[PDB]
RNA sequence: GAUUGUUCACCCACUAAUAGGGAACGUGAGCUGGGUUUAGACCGUCGUGAGACAGGUUAGUUUUACCCUACUGAUGAUGUG
RNA sequence: CCUCACGAUCCUUCUGACCUUUUGGGUUUUAAGCAGGAGGUGUCAGAAAAGUUACCACAGGGAUAACUGGCUUGUGGCGGC
RNA sequence: CAUGAAUGGAUGAACGAGAUUCCCACUGUCCCUACCUACUAUCCAGCGAAACCACAGCCAAGGGAACGGGCUUGGCGGAAUCAGCGGGGAAAGAAGACCCUGUUGAGCUUGACUCUAGUCUGGCACGGUGAAGAGACAUGUUUUUUCACUGACCCGGUGAGG
RNA sequence: ACAAAGCAUCGCGAAGGCCCGCGGCGGGUGUUGACGCGAUGUGAUUUCUGCCCAGUGCUCUGAAUGUCAAAGUGAAGAAAU
RNA sequence: CUGGAGCGUCGGGCCCAUACCCGGCCGUCGCCGGCAGUCGAGAGUGGACGGGAGCGGCGGGGGCGGCGCGCGCGCGCGCCCGCCCCCGGAGCCCCGCGGACGCUACGCCGCGACGAGUAGGAGGGCCGCUGCGGUGAGCCUUGAAGCCUAGGGCGCGGGCCCGGGUGGAGCCGCCGCAGGUGCAGAUCUUGGUGGUAGUAGCAAAUAUUCAAACGAGAACUUUGAAGGCCGAAGUGGAGAAGGG
RNA sequence: CCCGGCUCGCUGGCGUGAGCCGGGCGUGGAAUGGAGUGCCUAGUGGGCCACUUUUGGUAAGCAGAACUGGCGCUGCGGGAUG
RNA sequence: GCGAAAGACUAAUCGAACCAUCUAGUAGCUGGUUCCCUCCGAAGUUUCCCUCAGGAUAGCUGGCGCUCUCGCACACGCAGU
RNA sequence: UACCCACCCGACCCGUCUUGAAACACGGACCAAGGAGUCUAACACGUGCGCGAGUCGGGGGCUCGCACGAAAGCCGCCGUGGCGCAAUGAAGGUGAAGGCCGGCGCGCUCGCCGGCCGAGGUGGGAUCCCGAGGCCUCUCCAGUCCGCCGAGGGCGCACCACCGGCCCGUCUCGCCCGCCGCGCCGGGGAGGUGGAGCACGAGCGCACGUGUUAGGACCCGAAAGAUGGUGAACUAUGCCUGGG
RNA sequence: CGCGACCUCAGAUCAGACGUGGCGACCCGCUGAAUUUAAGCAUAUUAGUCAGCGGAGGAGAAGAAACUAACCAGGAUUCCCUCAGUAACGGCGAGUGAACAGGGAAGAGCCCAGCGCCGAAUCCCCGCCCCGCGGCGGGGCGCGGGACAUGUGGCGUACGGAAGACCCGCUCCCCGGCGCCGCUCGUGGGGGGCCCAAGUCCUUCUGAUCGAGGCCCAGCCCGUGGACGGUGUGAGGCCGGUAGCGGCCCCCGGCGCGCCGGGCCCGGGUCUUCCCGGAGUCGGGUUGCUUGGGAAUGCAGCCCAAAGCGGGUGGUAAACUCCAUCUAAGGCUAAAUACCGGCACGAGACCGAUAGUCAACAAGUACCGUAAGGGAAAGUUGAAAAGAACUUUGAAGAGAGAGUUCAAGAGGGCGUGAAACCGUUAAGAGGUAAACGGGUGGGGUCCGCGCAGUCCGCCCGGAGGAUUCAACCCGGCGGCGGGUCCGGCCGUGUCGGCGGCCCGGCGGAUCUUUCCCGCGCGGGGGACCGUCCCCCGACCGGCGACCGGCCGCCGCCGGGCGCAUUUCCA
């Protein structure tokens, strides 16, 4: 019975909340049941990237989403043969291979590949056995690290570069930026119908010769 | 807190605040929403009106990060940017003008709202305004599109 | 007294008269239960029917007083050494 | 000549604009909008709806009856001028 | 008002703890009552419960929720009790069984609304073989009527015995 | 009151009547066959059983030019149609 | 009750409400309230400081008067000239040099004014119950909680505080926080207890009596004797199911 | 109130009419009392009685309005009681 | 289910058992609703309602407030006049 | 003040529904103990505190065997987002800005070009500022300081009333066009109207009060409905087997 | 009228396996209401929920796109935040009501069938030995069986793979044993056992102390231990414990070297030839349930039923037509993720025995119903039974003494021990039932007193009696206040130093890649502004921020002052 200015509401209660509520006192004994996890995962691993293999930098969807960037899945095949690496050598390289990535544009298939190219250059194999041959990396380049990587490696962060000011050339200052919206928005919307008038007065020029 | 209440103040209080000829009884309107064509109708008619009925036209799935688009208004560009490559220029004598991506800042629009300061610029922008055009134009400098 | 569940009536009879009324329409832990007015039944009519009918008819469990009171009796009581 | 002489939502139809959507583009159908008109709720601010229960039930009710009682006294009875 | 023919009409011998009515005999049914007995009640020894109770409990009238115990004015009142008694405590028992209302039901009914199981019919499916022959359209297709057949399918019998 | 015996209708020749079951090639009548089974009506005996097929039912080798889905076949279209 | 205690019209006099007056006291609202250290009561300024001078003055209305006058300016002293001096002291009703006892600055104080209440609101509750963080060199085997008290008191009152006894182990005050938070009611729930009341009642089958035993104790057990009943379709003698 | 002046696309032989700017001018019957305006919002939404007015009814402690006044909701002196 | 038929009976249960759960079923309807004091303090009135035992909104109430005036010799406003 | 007693006046039994209860309405023998507005979500207003065109909070991370700890601290997290920072349209989408001046286009209250100012005005508007004139001050004058009074004048927030303005929708009307392109292209005006709009901001976060719902929902309080199970030990029938 | 292969199908108490019930919170299939809600009501909702039923495990399901998208694109699952209570559904009403993007937990990927390649390269079961045997396994050897040609092994599976040619570089994993070496995080992995400080010191309370003072720093000791419980009261010290990379002993776990037995010739990159998708399936028509899916989201029955530049999808039917994106009909999987059942623990703003679970105890017990099922009440002596020996009355129950006890006015249903209620003792009352309000009066029990309550406190005057002073200086000590801001230190506002600026940092999309490092970008350095420090100089608030001297005043201590003073007493 509502009295006098409210909202309407409609409070979905009606069914039976009471039965399956969830609370919440687990919250941080399970912070902690994680935090072992995190903890004991990078003592078994040890010289291991903790955080976890390395991921491609990677461009968000949905048009509002645009201009973000983040770590993808993985990295994508075309990407790999391009950095020399076989893909199921990058999988025991700790090198994350998503294999369903459509690669559309050089800008950023050579972006990723460059982290690859980085991530040859700074990292350390280490060898099979003690006593082992080619590609692992020296006993120099072996004592100096234990290091395990905290947080993400190499972690990508949405960086822009400054456009230093300019002096406004008379053109850039005559463009009606407004007007060429309204004109552009109107060409995509009535680019079929015009198509069937050119059809229909190209039926013409053939139908008046006959 | 329980200490705090009127209920406090209710004991020997026989009716509890709720009267005593007509009690306090379960439901006497309905249960929630309910009568709003019937009888609550003075409430629905006179304090929501256009409540009862369709109108418009369906969009039926829809997501809104396909017609995401956030406004700024002239009146603050002279934010985005941090305040000092605004006091650099206003000076400077080479008509350099800073360029502003509201984009970068986060803003799918721009938009005529407010003075804008005696100042040449370069806003790259998505879907200006007109108004934000003439401004920026009729102040000095000017408007590139991003996509 | 005859009839009648009847209140109501009418008649026979006697006498002196066979006046009229009230008391929760006096009076169910006073009775009876004849009539109303449960449940079973029957005919009349109405209803298509379940069923209806101040339209008839026959069968249909009628509690509890010891408690205060009133009353009827019965002991008694303070007073008069 | 004035005061009555008509009607929401949702639903249906007809009309109107070189109208908007029909959605990864485009063209045609088709459908949805938008704005006006009609179908109609006679319980008229708008429920898509027959009975019976003496086999009956529960919430309630002296806000609703059948007795008793009050007032009233039409009628009844009784009595005056 | 308002009977009546298998919603049976009309009769009727026997029978009915079936309904009436009248008569003889009989009878404490009555005039109108009376007495006698047994068990009680009653009194004692022993054992001992309940129902109910706001406080309680003498009345008239006034008023008063329009019939009060209270209160006003009156009437008046001597402790504690026993057997009785049914006038009163609208006594108790038992949130009235009568009646209205509720958007509370149940049981039943049908010409209520909305549906259902079931059954009838049509279509489609397993769903074939052969044979005749006909019309309609067309200048092969379709519709297919009828009659067989037995491999599915169906029913019959036995210890599957010709 | 019911039943009852007696009278009366009615469906049924088993790929059936009536009937059960959720289902099967499920089950009862049925260890049956019309003098039986199922469905009703009235209510011994005697005498009788009047007229009405205008309603609603039931039913009938009955026309079904009344209509009537699905599917089926006809057509336009580019397809939903 | 009767030249009335009747009824008309009239006097005086008196009687009484929570009504009005005055006072007393306890509430609330307002006072642009005062009161966080200051002069001043229809307040009608105060002060430098100069030049000049002095008994001047400001020689204005039966106004009755309001804004100007008769406690002083100047004066007493130092001697016509100086002064007209310092509260760590004028001695103080004004004191501005520093401020209550009073000033928990949500304290306290004066005015006035006002304080019928169901439902409801609101406020106020050193009103009450139980829990925790603080805090009370809290209290306690020299006796806590509860309990009990015709032991002194206090609040308007929720309650609170004090007097004794008994009890035997723990308890409270403030500042906060936290509640399953305060009962007379719901034919409320559970347990207990009355009145009724020493009340109803121990009535179906005709039936008992005597003596002895045993026994603390006998109408009631047992034995004997006597009277009785069931009365073979039994209260007789055996079984089932059940019972165990 | 009273002067001066401007604007207009309305209105008209012109003016009206309306709107503005600029100036000029104060207690305008009695009595009373400080005024204004914004949120939340409970109970309530069966009422009853009196004077007077009044409709049904014959009349009612009957039924239904007006107006006012009560009680509810709230005692007290009186109205013996209420 | 069962009924020689009476709504009979189904283990003190029948107009159709008992047991547990859904189950805090729903209720415009009965009943109750627990400490003090202070202040203000009703309505039973409005229109719509499947509305007449209830709601919807009109009122009236409180609280919360705010804008100001000036009783600080120096007020406008309001009004059951 | 409390116990008993005494007197004089007063005086009906509470609770409840109720126009009206001591009710010849209902609950209520008495006493102990238990006992009914609770939690959560969502709103809304009121208020408290933090920060403020931001502000948050998680969920995540980094820092513990916790004694205290399932705490606290910290994080380009800190904003991936909510809320707010702008609305309006059904939708494609558009989007809050005006004044003035000069110049140019015939100022054609039409178009464009350079400069200046920037949220238009009126009336109320707490009100801050200025203030003519008083009003003292021992004398006549002179005069700086100091306050009180102060007619009159200026800025004027907040708010209220009004008049103006700009965005979007829709209408009407009517002008000129730009020209990556051709206009069934896009574009610009005037007037009116609809808008939960802008017109120099107030939210965010976190408390608490109230309220309103959703929630069992203040507690108690049905006749029913559904889902699953157990029963013929009674009785009803049928059958089987016994007895009279 | 035979014998023999196979195919189908029987029988075996055959040899060897295995399945079935329970548990059931969480988990998966299905099935499936009605109360309820809508002020009715059937549509809707409750709600795919309860019951019913089926099924699993230490978790369950799912999972490597026939996805997402419309970007400049992403990239298995699940989960949390978020979207977002939004797109839509609905007598568009009650309600209902998801998704796409981002961030984060976690994060792993893979396997079949077919096409083909490869003497079935395979597989199963026997017998003899060699090792191994408390999860039955390797090694060998056997014309010992059998499946399998209707098809068993390897590569391979679409992200390409096969096969070829030459381009490059070069060889370690697996498993059965059999040893051994490092006990391998709470801060020595799991479990068990066993173990590790300090007072019963004085005195004093008390029945008993664990209490109160004290005890070489709050006393003594210990204190990586002062949690807790026990212990005839409140105890860090008495005892168990507690703390404590404290000790030691078994066992168990896991990981590191050796030996052995077996298994394995397993790469990388280039050019060509060819080779490819899982049928009564998709799809469509229909109907039925479902969601939100829609002119059909999901699932169903039936009917019809495909293709191969195809098929699905690309969310209002449809034709045409353009574009994107997957690849079904076969299959597995940790991790986060769920947990009212179990075992085992830890805790609490909790309840505290009519509460708390029905259950603190013989609790799912007693009892009820035939049965499904229903289903209670009931904790406490004291510290110790020290639980009344013995005399006596009484048939006996019960008493009186006595005894025990700190306490029996703690006596075996015993802490305390209320009210109703009843028990008797004392006082007073009593014809209008009691009970109540206002006002007094009498009496009691108690309570204050007074064996004068004359209540106190100043000051003063008088008369007695008694100590050292007060007033004064001087020595010392300590305050206070004042200023000269005198001198110094301190900080506010200003100025100067451009002095920190690089020996002062951090912020800024400021600027230079003239710089340096790493790959136009990232890191670093260098320039700039805003900020925050030094030097010194000047003004001013000169500030509770002092500190030094000088002052003025006060107080205390110690000297002086012996008495017309200054105290005490009456
Ligand atoms: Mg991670
Ligand atoms: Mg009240
Ligand atoms: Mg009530
Ligand atoms: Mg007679
Ligand atoms: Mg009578
Ligand atoms: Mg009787
Ligand atoms: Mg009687
Ligand atoms: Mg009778
Ligand atoms: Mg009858
Ligand atoms: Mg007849
Ligand atoms: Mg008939
Ligand atoms: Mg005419
Ligand atoms: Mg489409
Ligand atoms: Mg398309
Ligand atoms: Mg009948
Ligand atoms: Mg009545
Ligand atoms: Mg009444
Ligand atoms: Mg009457
Ligand atoms: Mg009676
Ligand atoms: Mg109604
Ligand atoms: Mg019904
Ligand atoms: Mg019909
Ligand atoms: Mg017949
Ligand atoms: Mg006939
Ligand atoms: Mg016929
Ligand atoms: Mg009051
Ligand atoms: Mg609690
Ligand atoms: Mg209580
Ligand atoms: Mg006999
Ligand atoms: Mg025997
Ligand atoms: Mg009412
Ligand atoms: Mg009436
Ligand atoms: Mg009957
Ligand atoms: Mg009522
Ligand atoms: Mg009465
Ligand atoms: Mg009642
Ligand atoms: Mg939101
Ligand atoms: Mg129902
Ligand atoms: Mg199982
Ligand atoms: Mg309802
Ligand atoms: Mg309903
Ligand atoms: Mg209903
Ligand atoms: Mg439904
Ligand atoms: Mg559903
Ligand atoms: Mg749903
Ligand atoms: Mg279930
Ligand atoms: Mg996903
Ligand atoms: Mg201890
Ligand atoms: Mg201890
Ligand atoms: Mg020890
Ligand atoms: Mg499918
Ligand atoms: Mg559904
Ligand atoms: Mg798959
Ligand atoms: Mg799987
Ligand atoms: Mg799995
Ligand atoms: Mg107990
Ligand atoms: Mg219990
Ligand atoms: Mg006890
Ligand atoms: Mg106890
Ligand atoms: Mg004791
Ligand atoms: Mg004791
Ligand atoms: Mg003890
Ligand atoms: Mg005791
Ligand atoms: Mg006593
Ligand atoms: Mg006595």
């Amino acid at each position: 019975a509502p009295s006098r200015n409210g909202m309407i509401l409609k409070p979905h209660f009606h069914k039976d909340w009471q039965r399956r509520v969830a609370t919440w006192f687990n919250q941080p004994a399970r912070k902690i049941r994680r935090r072992k996890a995190r903890q004991a995962k990078a003592r078994r691993i040890a010289p291991r990237p903790a955080s976890g293999p390395l991921r491609p930098v990677v461009r968000c969807p949905t048009v509002r989403y645009h201009t973000k960037v983040r770590a993808g899945r993985g990295f994508s095949l075309e990407e790999l043969r391009v950095a020399g690496i076989h893909k199921k050598v990058a999988r025991t390289i700790g090198i994350s291979v998503d294999p369903r990535r459509r690669n559309k544009c050089t800008e950023s298939l050579q972006a990723n590949v460059q982290r690859l190219k980085e991530y040859r250059s700074k990292l350390i194999l280490f060898p099979r056995k003690p006593s082992a041959p080619k590609k692992g990396d020296s006993s120099a380049e072996e004592l100096k690290l234990a290091t395990q990587l905290t947080g993400p490696v190499m972690p990508i962060r949405n960086v822009y570069k400054r456009e230093k000011a300019r002096v406004i050339t008379d053109e850039e200052k005559n463009f009606k930026a407004f007007a060429s919206l309204r004109m552009a928005r109107a060409n995509a919307r009535l680019f079929g119908i015009r198509a069937k008038r050119a059809k229909e007065a190209a039926e013409q020029d053939v139908e008046k010769k006959k | 807190p329980s200490r705090l209440r009127k209920t406090r103040k209710l004991r020997g209080h026989v009716s509890h605040g709720h009267g005593r000829i007509g009690k306090h009884r379960k439901h006497p309107g309905g249960r929630g929403n309910a009568g709003g064509m019937h009888h609550h109708r003075i409430n629905f008619d006179k304090y929501h009106p256009g409540y009862f009925g369709k109108v418009g036209m369906r969009h039926y799935h829809l997501k809104r990060n396909q017609s995401f688009c956030p406004t700024v208004n002239l009146d603050k560009l002279w934010t985005l940017v941090s305040e000092q490559t605004r006091i650099n220029a206003a000076k400077n004598k080479t008509g350099a003008a800073p360029i502003i991506d509201v984009v970068r800042s986060g803003y799918y629009k721009v938009l005529g709202k407010g003075k804008l300061p005696k100042q040449p610029v370069i806003v790259k922008a998505k879907f200006f305004s007109r108004r934000a055009e003439e401004k920026i134009k009729g102040v000095g400098g000017a408007c590139v599109l991003v996509a």
